[PDB]
């Protein structure tokens, strides 16, 4: 979800944009500002919450040794989903 | 490899060697760029038992240097080591 | 049999190695007699020089003398005898059997600091 | 301790200990320590007034014959009052051995040049002048060898900073390469890496 | 296990010696050919 | 020499500065099929020395 | 004679690029005119042989 | 493992540029000899020390 | 176990002396050298037709840096700064914060490609395979600061080259 | 408190050596201006040599002034021989460096440093 400042400048996924009175916009004059349009905070929120039937799940990000270190997530809160601190995939105990 | 036998004989004669036997350009004799996945072996410390690290700790068996002389008979004169053995001339190809 | 070259560049062949070695060893013992008896350089160098001189007096051959002196060619054994002679002539001047000139400072050789 | 630990050599350890006793009692006027490390390397710590009598001994004595000066080195240690530690690495081809002769100086006391023993030293200690500021007496042509021609200071001292004090750039007003005080667009990031747990109990120092 | 290993009988023998294979006529023959060329030219 | 830089690039990923031999061994094992190509290089390299 | 096969391979390199127009096209763009098996073509027009 | 490979050491005789040239050529020869022996005698196993 | 290069006395019979003088006067070894050079004249050269042909590379190749994502679009980097701790040239500059969903992500990820020594210690220090040194080597610029990459350029190199970086890591992860 | 000398037994031999080094530099300055085709005057270079000598005029240790004579002779040998270029000679004249603030108020204006 990229947006645009009043100066016409794209705001990055970090939130950086130069101010109106900031001289450092002159580096983009006649050139471009390279932002990445694939925001990971948007793409991870599109994922479905995975319903599992255990009390503690494991997550390695998929792909085995191609993902992240394997972590175990406790799913005892029925208020909040159990979110992987590495990959951001989130889990819910189905009962 | 695609050279005609006239140019091949000319080239072999001008070099004086059989050049087609040992071509410095490479063809289908080299390895495939796509290989099957390997199963690499593990070391000797991948054991589930009798593998306490205190019994294979290299860095902790390093000692401080043993002080021989410090300023706090008819004994034999020594060398740092026995004198080096004279090398043998090569039986393969001595050039003699 | 007159070995044609020593194999080393700038090291000429000695025509009469035994007489040259006897002269150099007796000259080392002569210079080395000027050192005091308590000095370990005198005792150690007299020991090795008397051993080498006994071996030179015991062997007529050049090749077997090279194999039992155990110093390579006979010409670099002669070179080593000359270096030992020059060293002992310097050791007369230096007098290193004397006690230590100065103790080092208190943690001068302490590693790690 | 078989596969992953380095195999200890006891024979060369014993031989280097005996030869260190030999060197120490032939030359007790200068020899201050003799030590053999666990990986079997002999160090002869001597007094700086005996650089030449020791090194001419080990080069010329018929039980030493250290005919090659492999490397000559200084080490700055600022916690010592003699902050420089001059290190001679010697190679005896006859007995197939190596020895280390270590001595010391501070900023002001000269060391006698060993070019009359090993001509190989002619640049090394010259490098030690350029990098550490250890003056060598009776050196044939003592000058800088590695730094720039107008370079002030001696870089391999540990109170000298990693980047220098001056940087160079071409100035177009003066048509010339000029020196200015160094200003980095990004400072070198000093990392504090040392763990606060002791790694090696064998090397523990006694407390105060 | 699967590891980069040589073949079972090992690799073939690899040549490593000098091969400067001594071609050409003798010195007598080369001077004779040169003299014969001179004699043909002179004639 | 270009083929030997291909050997460095296959073993480490850099043609010159491999950072491959490390304290404790090497960084990474040989890729499969590398030693066959080292054989095919070495079998023919003698003729290259001979013509030099 | 094996020179006739060389000239015939050159003439079928001419005939293999789709005539003289394709031959001179690949000669001036590529500075090479040898023919290969078309392995594929991407969505940009790069042709792989 | 140089104590386990078999190779010769080329020795000059005159100490000039030409003997050093021939020594480097014959060291390339003996390097091909060592590479043949290393390709024939490559053991299996790990490539780092297993002290982690 | 040693050999003597150049320890040959030439033979002194009239045959060998005449051979050496015919070599001297008739230039036999010079014609040998001309013949070896003429033998290379009639060889197919080693020249590849760059840029239409490319030099062969391996999947271990260390080229242009890129930041990878998971197969959900979430970026792999969790701001742990191991790559910039291991970096031998101090080419990596990382700043982080918890972002709006509490995830541990970077706000700054700079790689100076003019300090970088292209040794790949960052990709092998990375615990999540986030920073990788990809297959691209054709990224020469006309300006110095176009090689001063920030996080946007690195995530765009990941999005640009992921179809190839995933296959190189597929072919080489079992050696790692 | 008893140390080994470098060249000088006391300060007087050291001042003899400092004096002879200043003599040698004073003689060399016109040759240095001529062959490096410097655009300073000879008087300006002799003033710079005077400044580089009088910077060190507070040193009361014979060993330190022995080392200063040694380093000055090394600079002189690198100048007599064309080992320095024009740039290494002109680095004594900090031309591209803007004059720093010297008083308190302007250093207060420009930044944080004393
Ligand atoms: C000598 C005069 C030239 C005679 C032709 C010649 O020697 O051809 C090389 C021909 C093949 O040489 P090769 O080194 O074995 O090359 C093998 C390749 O596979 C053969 O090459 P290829 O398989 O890659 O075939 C493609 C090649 C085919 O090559 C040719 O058509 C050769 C060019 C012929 C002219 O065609 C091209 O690359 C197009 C080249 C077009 C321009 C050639 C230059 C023209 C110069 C005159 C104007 O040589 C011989 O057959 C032996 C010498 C013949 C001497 C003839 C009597 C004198
Ligand atoms: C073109 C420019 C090139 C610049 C040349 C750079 C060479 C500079 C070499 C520096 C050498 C020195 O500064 S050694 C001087 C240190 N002397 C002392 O600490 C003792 C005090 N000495 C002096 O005051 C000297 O003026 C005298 C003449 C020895 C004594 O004067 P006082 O008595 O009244
Ligand atoms: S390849 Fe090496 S130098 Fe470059 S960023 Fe990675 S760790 Fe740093
Ligand atoms: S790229 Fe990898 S090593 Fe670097 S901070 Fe991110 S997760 Fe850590
Ligand atoms: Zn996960």
């Amino acid at each position: 979800g990229v947006r645009t400042s009043p100066t016409g400048e794209k705001v990055t996924h970090t939130g950086q944009v130069y101010d109106d009175e900031d001289y450092r916009r002159v580096r983009f004059v006649g050139r471009q500002k390279e932002v990445n349009e694939n925001f990971a905070i948007d793409l991870i929120a599109e994922q479905p919450v995975s319903q599992v039937g255990s009390r503690v799940i494991s997550c390695d990000g998929g792909g085995g040794a191609l993902g992240h270190p394997r972590v175990y997530i406790n799913l005892d809160k029925e208020t909040k989903t159990g979110t992987c601190g590495y990959c951001g995939l989130q889990f819910r105990q189905q009962h | 490899a695609s050279a005609t036998r006239l140019i091949q004989g000319l080239r072999n004669w001008a070099s004086g060697r059989d050049l087609q036997a040992k071509l410095q350009l490479r063809y289908q004799e080299i390895s495939k760029r796509t290989q099957p996945p390997p199963k690499l072996p593990v070391g000797p410390s991948h054991r589930l038992s009798n593998n306490y690290y205190c019994a294979r700790d290299g860095r902790r068996e390093a000692m401080p240097p043993s002080i021989v002389m410090s300023s706090q008979s008819e004994k034999k004169a020594v060398s740092p080591a026995p004198p080096i053995k004279r090398w043998e001339l090569s039986q393969d190809e001595p050039y003699l | 049999l007159l070995k044609k070259t020593t194999g080393l560049v700038g090291l000429a062949v000695c025509e009469t190695p035994h007489e040259r070695l006897k002269i150099l060893y007796t000259k080392i013992l002569d210079v080395l007699g000027h050192i005091p008896k308590n000095a370990a350089y005198r005792k150690y160098t007299e020991q090795i020089t008397n051993e080498k001189l006994s071996i030179v007096k015991a062997e007529p051959d050049v090749k077997k003398l090279e194999e039992q002196l155990q110093g390579g060619q006979i010409e670099e054994v002669i070179l080593q005898a000359e270096n030992e002679l020059s060293l002992a002539r310097k050791m007369i001047q230096w007098k290193p059997w004397e006690p230590l000139v100065e103790e080092p400072p208190a943690s001068q050789w302490k590693w790690p600091i | 301790t078989r596969p992953t630990v380095r195999p200890r050599n006891d024979v060369a350890h014993k031989q280097l200990s005996a030869f260190g006793e030999y060197v120490a009692e032939i030359l007790p006027k200068y020899v201050q320590q003799v030590q053999v490390s666990c990986f079997s390397e002999l160090e002869i710590c001597i007094h700086p007034d005996g650089v030449i009598p020791v090194l001419t001994f080990l080069r010329d004595h018929s039980n030493a014959q250290f005919k090659s000066l492999a490397d000559l080195t200084a080490v700055d240690i600022p916690t010592r009052q003699n902050r420089f530690e001059i290190v001679y690495n010697l190679l005896s081809l006859r007995f197939n051995s190596r020895i280390r002769v270590k001595t010391y100086t501070d900023e002001l006391t000269p060391v006698e040049s060993s070019v009359s023993v090993y001509k190989a030293a002619n640049w090394y200690e010259r490098e030690i002048w350029d990098m550490f500021g250890v003056f060598f007496a009776n050196h044939p042509d003592l000058r800088r060898i590695l730094t720039d021609y107008g370079f002030e200071g001696h870089p391999f001292r540990k109170d000298f900073p990693l980047s220098g004090y001056v940087e160079l750039r071409y100035d177009d007003e003066v048509k010339r390469v000029v020196a200015e005080p160094v200003e980095l667009a990004q400072e070198f990031r000093k990392f504090d890496l040392n763990s606060p747990w002791e790694a090696f109990p064998a090397y523990r120092q006694p407390p105060e | 296990v699967k590891q980069d290993m040589p073949p079972v009988g090992g690799y073939g023998p690899i040549d490593y010696k000098r091969n400067l294979p001594r071609r050409g006529l003798s010195g007598y023959s080369m001077f004779a050919v040169g003299i014969g060329a001179l004699l043909f030219g002179y004639w | 020499r270009e083929k030997m830089f291909e050997f460095y690039e296959r073993v480490s990923g850099a043609r010159m500065h491999a950072a491959y031999v490390r304290p404790g061994g090497v960084h990474q094992d040989l890729p499969l099929g590398l030693m066959d190509d080292i054989y095919e290089f070495s079998k023919n390299f003698s003729l290259r020395i001979d013509e030099l | 004679m094996e020179l006739l096969q060389v000239l015939k391979r050159g003439l079928q390199q001419v005939s293999g690029h789709g005539g003289l127009r394709g031959y001179l096209r690949v000669l001036f763009r590529a500075n090479d005119v040898r023919v290969g098996t078309l392995v594929g073509e991407d969505k940009y027009g790069n042709k792989y042989y | 493992v140089y104590d386990q490979v078999e190779f010769d050491v080329p020795i000059g005789s005159r100490g000039d540029c030409y003997d050093r040239y021939l020594c480097r050529v014959e060291e390339m020869r003996q390097s091909i000899r060592i590479i043949s022996q290393c390709l024939n005698k490559m053991p299996p196993g790990e490539i780092k020390v297993d002290d982690a | 176990t040693y050999k003597y290069v150049n320890l040959r006395e030439p033979s002194m019979d009239m045959k060998s002396v005449t051979d050496r003088a015919a070599q001297t006067l008739l230039w036999t070894e010079l014609i040998r050298g001309l013949g070896m050079t003429l033998s290379y004249l009639f060889r197919e050269p080693a020249t590849i037709n760059y840029p239409f042909e490319k030099g062969p590379l391996s999947p271990r190749f260390r080229g242009e840096h890129a930041l990878r994502r998971y197969p959900s679009g979430e970026e792999r980097c969790i701001a742990c700064k191991l790559c910039e701790a291991v970096c031998p040239a101090q080419a990596i500059t990382i700043e982080a914060e918890p972002r709006a969903d509490g995830s541990r992500r970077t706000t700054r990820y700079d790689i100076d490609m003019t300090k970088c020594i292209y040794c790949g210690f960052c990709q092998e220090a990375c615990p999540v395979d986030a920073i990788v040194e990809g297959p691209n080597f054709e990224f020469s610029t006309e300006t110095h600061e176009e090689l001063l990459y920030n996080k946007e350029k690195l995530l765009n190199n990941g999005d640009k080259w992921e179809a190839e970086i995933a296959a190189n890591i597929q072919a080489d992860y079992l050696y790692r | 408190t008893s140390v080994k000398p470098i060249f000088s037994r006391d300060m007087n031999e050291a001042k003899r050596r400092v004096r002879e080094l200043y003599r040698a530099w004073y003689r060399e300055v016109p040759n240095t201006v001529h062959l490096f085709q410097l655009d300073i005057s000879v008087k300006q270079g002799r003033d710079k040599v005077r400044e580089m000598f009088k910077k060190n005029a507070h040193v009361t240790d014979p060993r330190v002034v022995d080392l200063l004579v040694i380093k000055g002779k090394m600079e002189l040998e690198e100048t007599i021989n064309v080992w320095k270029q024009r740039t290494h000679v002109m680095r004594f004249f900090h031309e591209t460096e803007a004059p720093r603030p010297k008083d308190f108020l302007s250093k207060f204006y420009v930044g944080h440093d004393p």
